[PDB]
């Protein structure tokens, strides 16, 4: 009886995991390299005299 | 006079020093403050992320 079913069945599966095997292989080969920067403040805590430049 | 003059210099030395310790200070006080919330900011943003993520789970 059944053969059609199983196959068509087997067939949808297998294109839609087949899809998202694509996609999720290489964006666990990019998953690391996913980062960002950490924006740091000076705030010229560190300072303790008044600068050379013209300016101040 | 040169006592007065010298005792300003230097009062006046340690004032512009304490001045400008106070102006750094104050410029750290303020980017520190702008710090403060930039994070506190990014932190209620990330509680308000996080309210609607757990809203979302």
């Amino acid at each position: 009886m059944q053969a059609l079913l199983g196959a068509r069945a087997k067939e949808s599966l297998d294109l839609r995991a087949h899809l998202k095997q694509v996609k999720k292989e290489d964006t666990e080969k990019e998953n690391r390299e996913v980062g960002d920067w950490r924006k740091n403040i000076d705030a010229l805590s560190g300072m303790e005299g008044r600068k050379k430049k013209f300016e101040s | 006079l040169d006592k007065y003059s010298e005792a300003l210099k230097d009062a006046q030395e340690k004032l512009e020093l304490a001045e400008k310790k106070a102006t750094d200070a104050e410029a750290d006080v303020a980017s520190l403050n702008r710090r403060i919330q930039l994070v506190e900011e990014e932190l209620d943003r990330a509680q308000e992320r996080l309210a609607t993520a757990l809203q979302k789970l």
